[PDB]
């Protein structure tokens, strides 16, 4: 999947 | 000469507000480019009708994916994918829209809006655009969000387009 981590 | 695109979000189909972002296609060309392109509808996919299918309170909202609402694919502009513009601009604090990446050189037609200052990521995604107006619409929209990314109620672009 796609998306930045915190 | 710089464009506005915006999104009209609603909330569980009851409209809910707009969204306006400043597209940095003076610094982030082919980035704020492709972001205008599909904000519009300017080729038949897009956006429009769309969701945030990821939302961290006190970090994000993720969209972006028309194709599989989920976080997988997505296209762009370009076919599938493309390299990453550059990283000139920073994760400065929340409105920022940055491309939501699955690993270098990878930028679809995913996106997310910061909700709170986010350095980590400089360097890892591409910033090009910045909410203009309705910053409090995405604080709302951010409410109905979790820790894992689900979303507690169902978040759309219900329109989409550009002003200038």
């Amino acid at each position: 999947h796609a998306g930045p981590i915190a | 000469v710089n464009p506005t695109v915006f999104f009209d979000i609603a909330v569980d189909g009851e409209p809910l507000g707009r969204v306006s972002f400043e597209l940095f296609a003076d610094k982030v060309p082919k980035t704020a480019e492709n972001f205008r392109a599909l904000s519009t509808g300017e080729k038949g996919f897009g956006y429009k009708g769309s969701c945030f299918h990821r939302i961290i309170p006190g970090f994000m909202c993720q969209g972006g994916d028309f194709t599989r609402h989920n976080g997988t694919g997505g296209k762009s502009i370009y076919g599938e994918k493309f390299e990453d513009e550059n990283f000139i601009l920073k994760h400065t604090g929340p409105g920022i829209l940055s491309m939501a990446n699955a690993g270098p050189n990878t930028n679809g037609s995913q996106f997310f809006i910061c909700t709170a200052k986010t350095e980590w990521l400089d360097g890892k995604h591409v910033v090009f655009g910045k909410v203009k107006e309705g910053m409090n619409i995405v604080e709302a929209m951010e409410r109905f969000g979790s820790r894992n990314g689900k979303t507690s109620k169902k978040i759309t672009i219900a329109d989409c387009g550009q002003l200038e």
